[PDB]
């Protein structure tokens, strides 16, 4: 059907503890990064692109165009300890909506 | 793009590195007494 | 372009007719118990 | 380079996968 | 644990709650591009497969 | 007659009408009476764009492109005033209508044209002493061209001139000289010109057809580049009335 | 030196008051009396040399006229911006709530 | 904090009189603007014109003046434009065009003044989120 | 003020604003600092002295906002034009610096 | 026999190295067209204008992306809904420009892998076995067809079928936040609980098993090698590993019999990612996940925020943003 | 039981598109709009709106060059602009009257927009068939006041569940019918396990 | 020193690549029934 198979049961269920052990410690280590700010936030090369070119877009700063909307219209409430206060104006928005 | 100049060489021995050694490991192990 | 849609056109029908007629030749026999 | 590098480790890839159906340790009953 | 003691205070770690998960979640997102992570991405990966 | 139901979905609806090969008659204009233009319809069947040369001694050619953005390029329903001139000549002055409509064309090896095929405000004369409109008869005028993309449009990292930020925010801490033209819209508003040739009139209908000829910029990206010099070639229809 | 248009008119007198010129229709929303009808026909009879010359659209009521007057001082005129004008954006400039 | 008198107490009309309602009122008139109004005036803006929210400030500037009862009674049987220049009841719900907007049949006059007082004490409650829209959320 | 303790005092140097795959020095970033500009004193038309509001290290982007000594808003840098109130235009924003460069 | 006769023989040969099978007569040339034109597209193919309002966006390789931003983009909003084959364009330059290719790959592979279904069914029937596994395949397949067809038909539009591309998935996922409020419909916690606990009892699983393999080796071998393809006997002891687990919980909380445990362990993801698929399915017709938006308030009728609200300001974050130029009226209706 | 699972399952999916799109045999009078209808609607609101304001919505260029309120399909026809371009397949007794050959009639809309049309176009654009599980009106950022969820959302999605789970009954009971009648449904034969009878693949 | 950006790579493959093939064959030999 899929080419390969399984042909020794003990290999079978020692990857199946493998594979998602394995996958939560690699999330583990990426969430020790953010503890930091440490983010794979961006890509400087896309970024240096884009801000010379406006007419080169991606699905990559489409995102952070969405990321950029949510951290300024839920930090006010999010983080009431920073006593934010967002004037309409500066709120960003496309167009209508 | 202006990527940075050691992605080339980064990605190439992270690549070749390990695959060689798994390499080595291969050929030696069906080169003995069958 | 109509060139390429009569030869894809051709091409499904062809594949099409193969499964509809392998399903219609015996199928229920090809199996390795009660045939 | 980038698009070079990219597109020859899924090269590599897909040479793999050939390998591993067609050129297997074929299974051996017992 | 680690996550708030490397952040400013416990406030932000994750609040213990179905929607206060999900807010979570969407901060990742939204301050971290968490999507974005190999480390996240290698974790899903592992869930999934 | 024809009904939405025949017509949609065969490419029609971006096709102006036309006359028949008898419709070489000839429209009496009464210079005492006022007329407008009740129906312009234009249908381009060429776009060229001017190559840009690696120097000056050799004029640039206007070269043919392909349509990339398909049935979507006539202007129609357009109307305004048709003024008898004091010399016999008319003037057109456009009012309103669907006078626009942004066309993305490719250059040989892939180079995008967007551009705003438009006669927006267009004003266009004929010769003087039109006592009849002809088969000889021809009009030539010039439009305003506007920025392709609006005040609100916001470029992929949000930048924009009515709305958006007004820097690279990815690059907090670039020197923002180098990024002036990318980060400051600018809006243009340039002139077109256009002639249009008219080939067949109904006498009896106040209807004309004919083939038009524009030149207009295309699209500048609201100011990071600079724009291409265009051709437009295409036929027209017209229906002419009393007002 | 490039410049942005819009930001260097907000320093003007349309950074203050109703433009006849330049702002959007919604803003006579802002004083009574001028919206919809008003607005309409202030919007349709632009540009206006000075504040004085919107008394001059034709077929007021006089009802009208006096509304008019007692709102001059919330009016100003300055050189109409074609970023604020084109794409019908004195009728609708893509801003809701 | 509580829904008292006071919160409850609004201007009747034009001339400054005011009207305490009761909370049965209150109850009914959120009610009754849930029944025939929030489907396009949902927390104080207006979904198909957005200029003109229900604000008392911009009921205030409405003519006549609709930031009280009596005003927005009138509004209901026979609702203008913004500048009192023409009559909407063929586009608006009211009573003067119940045959066309039905919800509107069976609504008796206290109803409307029950609908008229959650208008001017919802941003009594609410302030700046009645008739803010989606930033006020 | 000393120019070493102005510089503590930007966000540049702060740890967590950094990314996993940003190689090498900051100054690799915002660049080699060469001076203090000097302290950066912004007031309006009235004269009223206002304060921007500092980035917190969660944001990547963060807008301009002054407020005076109470933390009232009283200019920004707006994303829609059409409704601003506080641009610095209509406000008659300045700044001017003491000390530094 | 007759040509066509020795054609079905070999069709449906028990012998050959991959099946073919009547399924794998679409299957092949379907996955085969949507395979190459997939890799030629996301290497080469020039930007497309996803949302129809002429601002292409660029998913390929050689025209500035990495293999994170990378995707063959969806097909033009102006297209919505509408059959769009090659031969619809005037040229493969317009082709190109309105995503074609999106639309190529996806009917062809989602023809194709619901072949590989059947496909699935028709070996083991060949082969003598029970026939389910198929069904377990339609759990992921289900979810596939939620993405690529069953949520732009309710929404109107291919435009809004999840992208081909790891950044363009994200995208999807984001906006989709937006306007369902996902996190907070039950079908996608069900999903939730699938994967993470497929997850679980994959690691449980493994690590019972493993714990309770019978020694059959030295410490210098790997114990892989104390089990031989196609032996008789067990290799591990599933009395030692129950032993292990009712006693870790309790006795009844663990299974002693190996089919009701490979049945559960089938079943639970299974049945998950169904209600993961019927998910995104049901909210393609705009059936949402809870609003809880203002549901605590108090004495006076202040609202008073939850967990919720705050989820619904990031939601709004992400609504007034996505796709920025491309709505002229206040909702976002589709 | 099998080929009937599978033709109610197919007849499930039929029905969730049918009430889904269709308004002539699901009047919209009962069901509410379509989903199309309501966004299209909305277009038709605005357009009425800001002409009545003194728009010339003909000759209105949006922020992208399209047309805010009317623009060309890809074929050329007129239709609305804004999202809605993906909806230009609609149809609906209240929009029809200002359709004409070539599309949305510039002449019609500027002249013969009737206050019939314009309430059912507010009354459509303001049910659209969006809205919580918990049957809270409106996109899913929406404040709690108005409850409703469209008879066509419940209609749709819950036709979707059924049809979709009776696909999955058509596969199981095929694949066991097949099995049961071949008869190996209740396992592999130690002594006769087919695959021990066949040739090694490699 | 304006150095080829490609020199670094040319000189590590350049290594690499024939003494990896020279270590493979070695390894392989060594564990050959003596
Ligand atoms: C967690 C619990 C764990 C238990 C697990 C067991 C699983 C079974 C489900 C448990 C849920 C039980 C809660 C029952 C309460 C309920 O439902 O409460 C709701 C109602 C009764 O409550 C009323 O619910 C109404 C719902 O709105 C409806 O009525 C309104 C007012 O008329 C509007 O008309 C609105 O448009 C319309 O949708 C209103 O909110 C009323 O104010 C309120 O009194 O029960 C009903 O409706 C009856 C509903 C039965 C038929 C459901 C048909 C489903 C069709 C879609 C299926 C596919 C999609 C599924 C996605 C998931
Ligand atoms: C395809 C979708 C997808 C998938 C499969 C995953 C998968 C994963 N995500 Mg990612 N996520 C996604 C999309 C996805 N994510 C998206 C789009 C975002 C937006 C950025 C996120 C944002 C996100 C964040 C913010 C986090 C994840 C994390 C994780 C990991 C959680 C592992 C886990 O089980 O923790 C569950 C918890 C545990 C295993 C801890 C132990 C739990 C004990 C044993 C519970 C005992 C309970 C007790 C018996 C009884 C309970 C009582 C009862 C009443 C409840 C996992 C790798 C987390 C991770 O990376 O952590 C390192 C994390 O923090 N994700
Ligand atoms: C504790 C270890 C450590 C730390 C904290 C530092 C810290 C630093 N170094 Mg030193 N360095 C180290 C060890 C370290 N280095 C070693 C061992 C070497 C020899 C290779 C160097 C050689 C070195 C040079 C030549 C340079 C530095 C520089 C720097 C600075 C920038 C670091 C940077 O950009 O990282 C970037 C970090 C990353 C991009 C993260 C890498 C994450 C890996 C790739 C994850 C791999 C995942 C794995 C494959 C997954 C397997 C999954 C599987 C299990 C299933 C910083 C002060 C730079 C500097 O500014 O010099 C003055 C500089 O030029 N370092
Ligand atoms: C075609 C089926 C169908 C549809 C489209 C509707 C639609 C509707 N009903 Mg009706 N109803 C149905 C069947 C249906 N109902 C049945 C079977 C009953 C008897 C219980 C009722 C009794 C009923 C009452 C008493 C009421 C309604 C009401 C309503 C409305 C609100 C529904 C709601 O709030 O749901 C809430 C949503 C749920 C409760 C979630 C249901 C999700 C299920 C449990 C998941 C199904 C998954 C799958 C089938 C299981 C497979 C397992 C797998 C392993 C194989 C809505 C118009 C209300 C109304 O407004 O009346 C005017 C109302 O008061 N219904
Ligand atoms: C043109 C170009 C360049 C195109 C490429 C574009 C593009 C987008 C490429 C994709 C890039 C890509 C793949 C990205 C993913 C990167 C990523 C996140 C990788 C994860 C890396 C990593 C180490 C993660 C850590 C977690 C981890 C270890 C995960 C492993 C996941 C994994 C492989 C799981 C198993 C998957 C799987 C299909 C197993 C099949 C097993 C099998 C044959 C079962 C059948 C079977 C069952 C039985 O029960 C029995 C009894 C028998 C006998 C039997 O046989
Ligand atoms: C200081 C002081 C006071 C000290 C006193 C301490 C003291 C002495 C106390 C004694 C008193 C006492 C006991 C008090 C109790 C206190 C108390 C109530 C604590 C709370 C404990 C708590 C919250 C427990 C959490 C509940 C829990 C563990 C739930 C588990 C839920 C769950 C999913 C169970 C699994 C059930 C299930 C269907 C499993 C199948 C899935 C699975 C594992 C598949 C894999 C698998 C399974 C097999 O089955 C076998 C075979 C094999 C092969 C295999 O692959
Ligand atoms: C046998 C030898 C094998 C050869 C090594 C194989 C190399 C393979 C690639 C290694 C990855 C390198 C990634 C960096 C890319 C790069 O260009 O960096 C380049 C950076 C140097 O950074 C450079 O600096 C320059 C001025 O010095 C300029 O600023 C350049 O622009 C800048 O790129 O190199 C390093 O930072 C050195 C290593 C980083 C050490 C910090 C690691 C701490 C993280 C611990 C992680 C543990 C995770 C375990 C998970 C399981
Ligand atoms: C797996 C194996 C992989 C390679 C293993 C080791 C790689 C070593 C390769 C040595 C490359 C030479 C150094 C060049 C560095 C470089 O930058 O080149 C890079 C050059 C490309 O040149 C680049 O061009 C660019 C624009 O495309 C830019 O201008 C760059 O500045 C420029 O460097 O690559 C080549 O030219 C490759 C083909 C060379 C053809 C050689 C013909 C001569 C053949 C003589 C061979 C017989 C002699 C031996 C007999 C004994
Ligand atoms: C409130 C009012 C009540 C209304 C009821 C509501 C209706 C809904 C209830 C549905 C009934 C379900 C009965 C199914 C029994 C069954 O499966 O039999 C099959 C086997 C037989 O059990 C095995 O039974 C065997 C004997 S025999 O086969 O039964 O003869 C025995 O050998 C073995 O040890 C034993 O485990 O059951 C098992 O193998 C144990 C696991 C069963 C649970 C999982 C199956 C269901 C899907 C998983 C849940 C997914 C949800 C999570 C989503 C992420
Ligand atoms: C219709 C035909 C469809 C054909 C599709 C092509 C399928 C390719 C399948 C994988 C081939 C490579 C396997 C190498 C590895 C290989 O040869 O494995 C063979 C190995 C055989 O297992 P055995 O039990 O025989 O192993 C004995 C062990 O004891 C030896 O120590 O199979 C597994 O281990 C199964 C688990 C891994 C399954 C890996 C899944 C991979 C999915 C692909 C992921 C990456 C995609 C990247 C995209 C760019
Ligand atoms: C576009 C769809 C086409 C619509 C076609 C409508 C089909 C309805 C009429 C069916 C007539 C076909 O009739 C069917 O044909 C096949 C192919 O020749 C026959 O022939 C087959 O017989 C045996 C049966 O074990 C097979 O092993 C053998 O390979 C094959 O020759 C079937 O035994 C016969 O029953
Ligand atoms: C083997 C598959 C080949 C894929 C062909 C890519 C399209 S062809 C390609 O198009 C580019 C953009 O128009 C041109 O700049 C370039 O000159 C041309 O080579
Ligand atoms: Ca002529
Ligand atoms: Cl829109």
């Amino acid at each position: 059907i899929f080419g390969i198979a399984f042909s020794n049961k003990r290999w079978l269920h020692f990857f199946m503890l493998f594979v998602p052990v394995t996958g939560l410690w690699m999330s583990a280590i990426g969430v020790v990064g953010l503890a930091l700010n440490l983010r794979s936030y961006d890509f400087i090369s896309q970024e240096i692109r884009a801000a010379e070119d406006p007419e080169f877009e991606t699905f990559y700063t489409k995102n952070l165009l969405l990321n950029e909307g949510i951290r300024a219209w839920m930090a006010p409430q999010d983080q009431p300890h920073e006593n934010f206060v967002f004037p309409e104006e500066v709120l960003p928005r496309g167009n209508a909506l | 793009m202006e990527v940075n100049q050691l992605g080339l060489i980064a990605t190439a021995l992270f690549v070749l590195v390990p695959s060689v050694f798994l390499i080595i490991l291969y050929v030696q192990t069906e080169s003995q007494q069958k | 372009m109509e060139t390429l849609k009569i030869t894809v056109y051709i091409v499904v029908t062809f594949f099409v007719l193969l499964f509809v007629f392998g399903f219609l030749s015996g199928d229920p026999a090809r199996n390795p118990k009660r045939k | 380079m980038e698009t070079i590098t990219y597109v020859f480790i899924f090269a590599c890839i897909i040479a793999l996968f050939f390998f591993a159906i067609f050129f297997r340790e074929p299974p051996r009953i017992t | 644990l680690i996550y708030p003691l490397g952040q400013s205070s416990w406030f932000f770690a994750p609040s213990f709650g179905v929607a206060a998960i999900f807010r979570f979640l969407l901060f990742f997102q939204g301050f971290h591009n968490w999507t974005l992570n190999p480390f996240h991405m290698m974790g899903v990966a592992g869930v999934l497969g | 007659t024809l009904t939405y139901d025949d017509i949609v979905g065969t490419g029609l609806a971006n096709k102006c009408p036309t006359l028949d090969d008898t419709a070489r008659g000839a429209y009496p204009i009464d210079s005492s009476q006022t007329y407008r233009i009740a129906r312009l319809c234009l249908q381009p069947t060429t776009f060229l764009v001017k190559e840009e040369p690696k120097n000056k001694r050799q004029e640039a050619e206007f070269v043919p492109t392909k349509l990339v953005t398909r049935e979507t390029t006539s202007l129609d329903q357009i109307q305004g005033e048709l003024k008898v001139n004091s010399d016999g000549s008319l003037t057109f002055v456009e009012e309103d209508g669907i006078d626009f409509q942004p066309v993305t064309v490719q250059m040989a090896g892939g180079e995008r044209i967007p551009l705003l095929f438009t006669v927006k405000n267009l004003v266009a004369s004929t010769q003087p002493n039109v006592t009849s409109i002809t088969t000889s008869t021809d009009f030539k005028g010039e439009f305003n061209v506007p920025s392709y993309r609006t005040a609100n449009f916001l470029d992929p990292k949000g930048r924009g001139l009515a709305s958006g930020y007004d820097s690279a925010i990815a690059l907090p801490q670039a020197k923002e000289e180098e990024l002036a033209r990318a980060n400051v819209k600018r809006f243009s508003l340039t002139k077109g010109q256009i002639s249009l040739n008219v080939a067949k009139v109904d006498g009896r209908t106040g209807e004309i057809a004919g083939t038009f000829e524009s030149e207009q910029l295309s699209d500048d990206d609201m100011g990071a580049h600079e724009p291409h010099e265009v051709k437009i070639q295409g036929v027209f229809y017209a229906s002419i009335e009393p007002a | 030196e490039l410049v942005n248009v819009v930001d260097e008119k907000l320093g003007t007198a349309y950074g203050e008051k109703i433009d006849l010129n330049n702002t959007n229709i919604a803003a006579f929303i802002q004083y009574r009396g001028l919206y919809p009808t008003l607005a309409k026909l202030i919007v349709k009879n632009a540009p206006y040399e000075s504040v004085e010359d919107v008394l001059n659209i034709p077929g007021l009521t006089e009802r009208q006229k006096q509304i008019l007057r007692e709102n001059l001082e919330h009016f100003t005129v300055t050189e109409v911006e074609t970023a604020l004008v084109e794409g019908g954006d004195r009728y609708n400039n893509g801003l809701y709530k | 904090a509580e829904l008292t008198p006071e919160v409850l107490t609004v201007p009747l009309n034009s001339e400054g009189k005011t009207i305490t309602l009761t909370e049965k009122q209150y109850l009914e008139g959120k009610r009754l603007f849930q029944y025939a109004c929030a489907s396009c005036h949902v927390g104080g803006i207006t979904k198909t014109n957005p200029s003109l929210d229900l604000r008392t400030e911009t009921l205030a500037l409405a003519t006549p003046p609709r930031d009280n009862i009596e005003g927005l009674v009138d509004y209901m049987k026979n609702p203008t434009t913004y500048d009192g220049e023409q009559e909407i009841a063929e586009v608006h719900p009211s009573l003067r065009s119940a045959d066309i907007f039905p919800k509107m049949r069976n609504l008796t006059e206290k109803d409307l003044v029950a609908i008229a007082g959650h208008i001017l004490v919802e941003p009594k409650i609410l302030g700046d989120k009645w008739g803010g829209g989606k930033v006020y959320y | 003020i000393p120019e070493k303790l102005a510089f503590y005092d930007y966000i540049g140097n702060n740890p967590a604003k950094g990314g996993l795959f940003r190689t090498g020095p900051m100054n690799k970033g915002d660049g080699i600092a060469q001076a203090w500009k000097g302290h950066a004193v912004f007031r309006n038309k009235e004269g009223e002295e206002l304060f921007v509001r500092r980035m917190p290290a969660f944001f990547e982007s963060f807008p301009v906002i002054l407020t005076d000594k109470n933390g009232v808003v009283k200019a920004d840098i707006p994303f829609r034009r059409a409704e601003s109130k506080y641009s610095f235009e209509q406000q008659g924003v300045t700044v001017s610096f003491y000390g530094g460069e | 026999a007759n040509l066509w006769e020795r054609f079905c023989n070999w069709v449906t040969s028990t012998d050959n190295r991959l099946y073919v099978g009547w399924f794998g007569v679409i299957m092949i040339p379907t996955l085969l067209a949507a395979t190459i034109c997939f890799v030629i597209a996301f290497i080469a193919a020039p930007p497309v204008d996803i949302d129809g309002i002429r601002e292409p966006v660029s998913g390929s390789l050689l025209y500035g992306n990495n293999i994170i931003t990378g995707a063959v983009v969806p097909s033009s909003n102006a297209i919505g809904l509408h059959f769009y084959p090659i031969w619809e364009a005037a040229s493969l330059d317009e082709w190109l420009y309105n995503g074609g290719p999106y639309q190529l790959i996806i009917f062809h592979f989602l023809l194709g892998a619901s072949c590989y279904m059947g496909r699935q069914w028709e070996l083991s029937y060949r082969l003598g076995m029970r026939p389910w596994i198929c069904v377990a395949y339609s759990a992921p397949l289900a979810s596939a067809f939620a993405v690529f067809l069953i949520y732009p038909i309710g929404q109107g539009s291919f435009s809004d079928g999840m992208p081909l591309g790891i950044s363009g998935t994200f995208n999807f996922m984001i906006v989709f936040q937006a306007e369902h409020n996902i996190l907070m419909h039950p079908f996608h916690q069900l999903g939730v609980a699938g994967v993470f606990g497929g997850a679980l009892f994959c690691a449980m699983h493994g690590s019972l098993v493993t714990s309770s393999l019978i020694r059959e080796t030295t410490e210098t071998e790997s114990a892989n090698y104390g089990y031989k393809f196609g032996q008789e006997e067990e290799t591990y002891n599933i009395v030692a590993a129950h032993g292990y687990f009712g006693r870790l919980i309790f006795q009844y909380a663990s299974f002693n019999n190996s089919r009701s445990l490979h049945f559960f362990l089938a079943a639970w993801p299974v049945v998950g990612v169904w209600f993961a698929a019927l998910g995104i399915s049901t909210m393609a017709f705009n059936l949402n996940g809870f609003n809880f938006n203002h549901s605590v308030i108090d004495a006076k009728g202040n609202v008073i925020n939850t967990w919720a609200d705050i989820i619904n300001r990031a939601n709004l974050g992400m609504e007034v943003m996505h796709e920025r130029n491309a709505h002229n009226f206040p909702l976002d209706l589709a | 039981l099998s080929y009937s699972l599978g033709a109610l399952s197919m007849m499930g999916f039929i029905a969730t598109c049918f009430v889904w799109f269709n308004n002539t045999v699901y009047p919209s009078e009962f069901y509410g709009p379509t989903g199309p209808e309501a966004s299209q609607a909305q277009a038709m609101t605005f357009l009425i709106r800001d002409q009545k304001l003194g728009a010339n919505v003909g000759s209105a260029q949006g922020p992208t060059g399209l047309g805010k309120y009317l623009m060309r399909s890809p074929t050329g026809e007129i239709i609305f602009g804004g999202e809605t371009m993906r909806f230009w397949d609609f149809r609906g007794p209240w929009l029809e009257p200002l359709r004409g050959p070539n599309g949305l009639d510039l002449n019609k809309i500027k002249n013969d927009i009737q206050p019939w049309q314009e309430r059912r176009a507010a009354e459509y654009m303001t049910h659209a068939p969006l809205g919580s599980l918990n049957s809270v009106g409106g996109v899913a950022t929406e404040i709690n006041s108005v409850n409703f969820v469209s008879p066509r959302s419940w209609l749709a999605t819950s036709h979707f569940v059924l049809a979709f789970f009776f696909l999955v009954g058509h596969l199981w009971h095929a694949g066991r019918a097949r099995a049961a009648a071949a008869g190996f449904e209740k396992g592999i034969d130690r002594e006769s396990e087919p695959v021990l009878s066949m040739p090694s693949l490699d």
